[PDB]
């Protein structure tokens, strides 16, 4: 499949991107950018431990 | 170009002393909860993986392609002590030693421990500030407990302040002078207020409105306000401030009550500068001297220092088991070549048998520590154990140096001693 | 002139909460403890690291009832 | 050195500063605002390099330290190396 | 819990009264009793039909119609 995606124009997806061991994270939520933003608003301390 | 000299400022109040901070507030002075990892974050484990997010790609982390292993810069830990202080320290540690109790701290450092009924419950063991009470003005209001019964309820206003930063004001109604005074003092220690004196005054005109008295705290070169209001601002420690009330002392309503209430309301409405900044999300000019260690470590992470080892992750994963744990009869001999003969004399954790190797003298010393446990009837006998035998001799249970008995209170014959202790020595 | 029986001691129904909001005590204890003449309560040592959520405004100020504050 | 076996009956107090004040029943001035209002001229601590021909500052600090060490009995039986 | 715009005022509760700010007026706001203070931000619309704070207005020494004060 390594050679396959190169030569044969084919698209990978969420699941296979996951299983190749590519990305850890994966959401199903709406406006997850906004839910990150407001969480990091309510956050308060800017120390690496925090 | 600023012909306001900084060297001629502040209005002298006689002897009234007001605190001044050399650099930063004594609260934000100390940072143990962050240098020593005493925080909910270090406890709650979640997220400690991110410090080792770099091991997503094993080959990449060993390769050290980008130095940027760090969650926040070049290293996981770069300037953990300065760079994080860049944020407006709104919620500072303060005083956090449990060395001696809250009670004994409050007691050594404050005239409030002497007056317990005065501090309400929340503030009890807290304060370390010597509060001066200034009783603004007593009054008398008739209280009608019934149509036929009326009392004279004296009504006090007073402000308990120390120019060290902390000052509240309480007014009370109570039938007697000293009881209304105490009631108002406890209401004041409930209405206690503090102030970020880092700016030593308001940095913007605070135009507040207390219970009918239009107050304006503004910046002046020096405390320029009423005698009463000025002693209140000096009870807070404001060196450069000025409060004006009602626009003029002919403007009603005026009263000692309204004056104290108004100035304290304004000092409450005041926002710190660090709080203003953080509220605007912006870095205050004042604290940018903290990123300078990180800016310098940027500028000095050129070349060799940014160079990270090839293939060396620092994460030296678990693989096998090691057991240097020797049998005790063996570690009893192990160091005999290397340190003093019979290294392992008396470490319980070390020697799985705790007593072995010791000379009877040191075992006798353990026993001297040990005390006489009661004697149940079966254990109690008309025989005289070497305990009371050596009592009658008076000499010592430590005298029998050559005699291999160690614990005379054992109801066992001399060789039974020496056999229960032959395994060891 | 008949006014409500207990009216005299009624609470100010819009500003009776605000004294109690956790953000007020965060703002008001942050300075009390920054002064360095105070020994912060054990709840401040915690809700300092975990400050309350930002946008939980009370319906008495956000005059909007359909709002899941 | 330079010894003469003199005597002394009244030493001072201990200059701990916190000797009780001679108590008074009434005040000769019943005006308390005068302690709160009293300004003065400025105490410019240094004028230029604070140089003065007599060593007016170091000398006085040394003469205060000298007698305070005297009264404190050199201040070391309290603790010096209990640590 | 509290708004970041602590207060926000118009320079004029009226429109018929335009308040042109002298560059010295706008330099005596950032000078609180000897401490340089860019805290309270004042918006003034210059002659160049630009709308700028008093800080860039007095960094180029031009003054403008007063629009708002805010902080």
């Amino acid at each position: 499949l390594a050679e396959f995606i190169m030569l044969t124009g084919t698209s990978l997806f969420a699941g296979d991107a996951l299983r190749l061991g590519w990305t850890d994270l994966f959401t199903t939520l709406p406006d997850m950018s906004y839910h990150i933003k407001d969480w990091f608003d309510t956050t308060e301390h800017m120390h690496n431990d925090a | 170009k600023n012909l306001n000299s900084w060297y001629a400022k502040g209005t002298m109040r006689g002897g009234v002393p007001r605190i001044y901070y050399a650099w930063m507030r004594p609260g934000s002075f100390t940072r143990r909860r962050f240098e020593k990892m005493r925080n909910p974050f270090v406890d709650l484990e979640t997220g400690t993986s991110l410090y080792f997010r770099d091991t997503r790609d094993s080959a990449e982390a060993v390769a050290h392609a980008a130095d940027s292993k760090g969650l926040k810069g070049m290293d996981n830990a770069i300037d953990l002590y300065n760079e994080y202080r860049i944020v407006p320290d709104l919620y500072p540690e303060g005083f956090q030693w449990k060395h001696k109790l809250n009670t004994e701290y409050n007691q050594w450092r404050s005239n409030t421990w002497l007056t317990p009924d005065l501090i309400p419950q929340e503030h009890r063991g807290r304060f370390l500030c010597n509060f001066q009470l200034n009783i603004v003005a007593y009054d008398m209001r008739v209280v009608k407990f019934s149509p036929k019964d009326h009392r004279q309820w004296i009504y006090c206003v007073l402000y308990v302040g120390s120019g060290k930063g902390i000052a509240g004001w309480g007014r009370a109604v109570a039938p007697s002078t000293q009881e209304a005074k105490k009631e108002a003092i406890r209401e004041a220690f409930s209405n206690i207020i503090a102030v970020d004196l880092e700016q030593e005054g308001p940095m913007y005109p605070v135009r507040v409105n207390a219970d009918g008295v239009r107050v304006l705290l503004y910046p002046a070169k020096r405390i320029v306000a009423n005698f009463r209001v000025a002693d209140i601002l000096c009870a807070f420690g404001f060196q450069h401030a000025g409060c004006r009330i009602n626009l003029k002392a002919t403007n009603n309503p005026k009263s000692p009550t309204h004056t104290v209430e108004g100035v304290f309301e304004a000092v409450k409405a005041l926002r710190s500068v660090s709080e203003i900044a953080a509220s605007r999300g912006k870095v205050p000019h004042s604290l940018i001297y903290n990123i300078y260690p990180y800016l310098e470590e940027i500028r000095r992470r050129k070349g060799m220092m940014a160079m990270h080892p090839p293939g060396k992750d620092g994460l030296l994963m678990p693989d096998r088991v090691v057991d240097n744990r020797l049998p005790d009869h063996l570690k009893k001999g192990y160091y005999d070549d290397v340190y003093w003969k019979d290294f392992f004399a008396g470490s319980r954790e070390h020697l799985n048998e705790p007593k072995m190797g010791l000379r009877g003298d040191e075992m006798r010393q353990r026993l001297e520590s040990a005390q006489s446990r009661p004697i149940s009837s079966s254990t109690g006998s008309g025989r005289r154990t070497l305990e009371d035998v050596l009592k009658r001799l008076g000499k010592t249970t430590k005298d029998l140096g050559s005699i291999p008995i160690v614990n005379p209170r054992l109801d066992i014959k001399l060789p039974t001693h020496i056999k229960r202790n032959y395994s060891l020595h | 002139y008949k006014m409500p029986k207990n009216m005299g001691v009624a609470p100010r129904f819009d500003v009776w909460n605000e004294s109690y909001e956790p953000w007020q005590h965060m703002k008001r204890m942050g300075r009390l403890v920054g002064t360095g003449f105070y020994i912060p309560p054990e709840w401040y040592n915690h809700f300092r690291m975990f400050p309350p959520i930002n946008h939980n405004f009370q319906q008495e100020k956000t005059l909007n009832p359909r709002n899941e504050s | 050195m330079k010894y003469a076996d003199l005597e002394l009956t009244t030493r001072g107090e201990f200059p701990h500063g916190m000797k009780e004040p001679g108590f008074v029943k009434k005040l000769d001035q019943n005006i308390p605002w005068y302690f709160s209002t009293y300004r003065s001229m400025y105490h410019w601590p240094i004028t230029g390099d604070n140089w003065s021909d007599l060593n007016e500052a170091e000398k006085h600090h040394d003469l205060h330290m000298f007698y305070t060490l005297a009264w404190w009995k050199l201040g070391e039986g309290i603790f010096d190396a209990n640590d | 819990g509290d708004s970041t715009i602590n207060v926000i005022e118009p320079c004029a509760y009226d429109g018929k009264t335009e308040f042109e700010w002298s560059p010295k007026m706008m330099r005596r706001l950032m000078n609180t009793h000897g401490i340089h203070n860019r805290l309270v931000v004042y918006i003034c619309r210059t002659a160049d039909n630009r709308v700028i704070d008093h800080i860039q207005a007095v960094k180029e020494n031009v003054g403008g119609r007063g629009l708002i004060m805010v902080h």
